[PDB]
RNA sequence: UAGCGGCGAGCGAACGGGGAGCAGCCCAGAGCCUGAAUCAGUGUGUGUGUUAGUGGAAGCGUCUGGAAAGGCGCGCGAUACAGGGUGACAGCCCCGUACACAAAAAUGCACAUGCUGUGAGCUCGAUGAGUAGGGCGGGACACGUGGUAUCCUGUCUGAAUAUGGGGGGACCAUCCUCCAAGGCUAAAUACUCCUGACUGACCGAUAGUGAACCAGUACCGUGAGGGAAAGGCGAAAAGAACCCCGGCGAGGGGAGUGAAAAAGAACCUGAAACCGUGUACGUACAAGCAGUGGGAGCACGCUUAGGCGUGUGACUGCGUACCUUUUGUAUAAUGGGUCAGCGACUUAUAUUCUGUAGCAAGGUUAACCGAAUAGGGGAGCCGAAGGGAAACCGAGUCUUAACU
């Protein structure tokens, strides 16, 4: 039967091939136009290039700066909260769950829904709703 | 290799949840005493990146 | 996977030749010439497709005016008869039995001569 | 078959000016 | 389902999403041709205008000469030395997934059931290392294409096989989707069907 | 990514995590005890490997044929149908192959046992100065002197020494960590001039190394240097005794060899351009891209006795090559003497979109381990939450004292 399988229709487009003849369609320059810059082998622009007129990313001016605290900072879902262990959550324990990373030293709780089990914080933040969406739930929040 | 970000281009779009791009108005740097008040106030929010342009911001930062 | 060309083009080379066997000089010996030579041959072709269809109809109608004539009636008017006593012989079977069958052209003539007056 | 390895200098009679 | 015996007609429990599941023709096609390219080894290369011996001064001057501009006698338009894209030693294995190369195994368990293609028998096993026994035992049974699957790999059953072109031997762990279609038929022993489930789960 | 950057083009980390592999010591010094472990060099003995090798299974009869290994029929070996050769395609004709053995002599590796040389263990002390640092000028760190830490150095200076000193990115204080100015150290790592075996969706004589043929040769250059072309008889030379024309030629015709001599060494197949002989038809009063449409006659064959086919083609209508570049070319614009061969959108890694396949609020592993295209490995990456320059807030957020 090995000479039997074959694949999807679809899956398979042939490629396209530049320069074999004229009813094959993209023949003599296979589709790159007449002379010019961008009809030559390696030609064409840098990104960003306009022509000489001064670029969008130099016309408007660098804004705002970078924030080290932010990249040791991660969100926690109410989906993912209950599915770490048991039913307690620290700033620890939650790398093993591998769901912040082991960089990580800031968290946060916010409202992602469907959270059932009851279950306890300790260390994190839980916004506005995700300390209600537990208090429905049976958990509680301490510091 | 990996394709390379234009570190200029970083440091003057900054992306959003819809892909766009925003950007800080290009007017509102000096010579300031001479513009009016109004001008100066609408320049100050960030704006959008037009559609004619965005094909050109998404090449120079491709992973952002 | 190196391919060889040499079998697949010789194949079109002699298939071009062939068309144009018959051809003076090198444009039946030689592929360069054959092949401009084969082309124009194809383009003629499809032109004189058309232009023997017109040859024709103007063949017929010169033999309808001669024997019409011979008859004692014009091309014109005799066709304008025809059209008038409902006949709708063309020019390829009038021009034809003019040719063979000079009675028969008399009887069209006469009819044509009939409902013209 | 074989490059000629000289090549002769040629001049300009007509300045064609 | 349920897998019937030839030999001593004893019944046996195997999960039908791993052996009565439907056939994907596509995903099964995308892991023969991965396991064809993977075999490859991609030993070749030419070389370039800048690896063929030669020097780089120029055939003849630019201009006056009344023949074609021409820049180094390695250009690839010229004779003896050349080739415009020159290949490379390149690796073709392809990435598949865990789970897709098990549906297309698990597909291709199932239909060979369906054809009848795999028999399920008793421990297979010969007394001696002897070519000649184990195409007696292989003869008397109608088979002459066959993978022979055990659960344990013995060398007796080994060396009786080395020999026998159509006949192939292997162990459950070693098992891949070519063999299995390739063969006409797949032999697979009481243990051999066992750790099949476990490692397909 | 953070940063550096005429903040342009571009350059581009670290911390931290997962793997491969892991080994720690000595001098700046005295005493007690002194082969006390570990090392290097020379003898002996065991094992293994290299340098010669040995044995190595199993088929015959008919058909075609120059010759069978092929077809047909019936057998046997296989821990050996991996390969090569043999008059066409051999598991069973030969060399080999799996397998089991082999070393007088010389050798690398891992051990045990002797000799030589430095050398264990404990107490106390010591613990690297023109150096660290600084001024000036440069260089290296992703970091271009910038707010610029750290290292190196040409030049001029110059400490403390453990109650001391260095670092933690200007700098200061507090804390944490380490001890420079003396040295040694296999493993994982990089490459193949060379040797053996094995492999290839690598080439098959204009390809593949420049070189399949005594090629880096012939040849070119004062020289450094540059640098070709050229493979194929047949199974076996059985390579044509002898005769004849010819100049005791060349070349040829016979004869013979062979399956084949239009396989005769100028040798397998033997295409095209190009050059010839023969046959049919046309052509010496007719003007041009040489064809096309119509078309008589003639010469060959076919059934029927009329045409059908093949070749030629008087006469006649229409008709100024191809490519390229151009607003536009028969153009007197470019390119091509012709034939054959070669000759131009590829490859690697990333990113986006489309199709298709798997799984699905989940998806997927990389290196690496792995008797290994399996299975492990979830480090990591992308996605489900965004807003703000940021802190921060969060289905909201920012803006503002606050929003109709």
């Amino acid at each position: 039967r090995l000479n039997t399988l074959s694949p999807a229709e679809g899956s398979k487009k042939a490629g396209k091939r530049l320069g074999r003849g004229i009813g094959s369609g993209l023949g003599k320059t296979g589709g790159r136009g007449h002379k010019g810059q961008k009809s030559r082998s390696g030609g064409g622009v840098r990104r960003g290039f306009e022509g000489g007129q001064m670029p969008l990313y130099r016309r408007l001016p660098k804004f705002g700066f970078t924030s080290r605290k932010a990249a040791i900072t991660a969100e926690i879902r109410l989906s993912d909260l209950a599915k770490v262990e048991g039913g307690v959550v620290d700033l620890n324990t939650l790398k093993a769950a591998n769901i912040i990373g082991i960089q990580i030293e800031f968290a946060k709780v916010i409202l992602a829904g469907e959270v059932t089990t009851p279950v306890t914080v300790r260390g994190l933040r839980v916004t506005k709703g995700a300390r209600a969406a537990i208090e429905a739930a049976g958990g509680k929040i301490e510091e | 290799p990996k394709i390379k970000t234009v570190r200029g281009a970083a440091k003057r779009f900054k992306k959003t949840g819809k892909g766009g791009f925003k950007h800080k108005h290009a007017n509102l740097r000096h010579i300031l005493t001479k513009k009016a008040t109004k001008r100066k106030r609408h320049l100050r929010p960030k704006a959008m990146v037009s559609k004619g342009d965005l094909g050109l911001v998404i090449a120079c930062l491709p992973y952002a | 996977a190196r391919v060889k060309r040499g079998v697949i083009a010789r194949a079109r080379h002699k298939k071009i030749l062939k068309q144009a066997k018959g051809y003076y000089g090198a444009r039946s010996r030689v592929y360069r010439v054959a092949f401009q030579a084969v082309i124009k041959a194809g383009q003629y072709a499809y032109r004189d497709r058309r232009q023997r269809k017109r040859q024709f109809r103007q063949l017929w109608i010169a033999r309808i005016n001669a024997a019409a004539r011979q008859n004692g009636i014009s091309y014109s008017k005799f066709i304008n008869g025809l059209k008038k006593a409902s006949v709708e012989i063309d020019r390829k079977i009038l021009a034809d039995i003019a040719v063979f069958d000079k009675v028969a052209f008399t009887a069209l003539v006469e009819k044509a001569k009939a409902a013209l007056a | 078959n074989n490059r000629p390895v000289y090549i002769p200098r040629p001049r300009p009679p007509h300045p064609r000016l | 389902m349920e897998l019937v015996l030839k030999d001593a007609q004893s019944a046996l429990t195997v999960s039908e999403t791993t052996f009565g599941r439907d056939f994907n023709e596509a995903l099964v096609h995308q892991v023969v041709v991965a396991y064809a390219a993977g075999a490859r080894q991609g030993t070749r290369a030419q070389k370039t205008r800048a690896e063929v011996t030669g020097s780089g001064k120029k055939p003849w001057r630019q201009k006056g000469t009344g023949r074609a501009r021409s820049g180094s006698i390695k250009s690839p338009i010229w004779r003896s030395g050349g080739v415009t894209f020159a290949a490379r030693p390149q690796d073709h294995s392809q990435k598949v997934n865990k789970k897709m190369y098990r549906g297309a195994l698990k597909s291709i368990l199932s239909e060979l059931v369906r054809q009848d293609r795999l028999i399920v028998v008793e421990k297979f096993s010969v007394e001696a290392p002897k070519t000649k026994l184990l195409a007696q035992k292989l003869k008397d049974m109608a088979l002459e294409d066959v993978l022979i699957i055990t659960g344990e790999l013995d060398e007796n059953l080994f060396l009786a096989a080395r020999n026998l072109h159509k006949v192939d031997v292997r162990d459950a762990t070693g098992i891949d989707p070519v063999s299995l279609i390739a063969f006409d038929k797949v032999v697979m022993t009481a243990d051999a069907v066992k750790q099949v489930e476990e490692m397909l789960a």
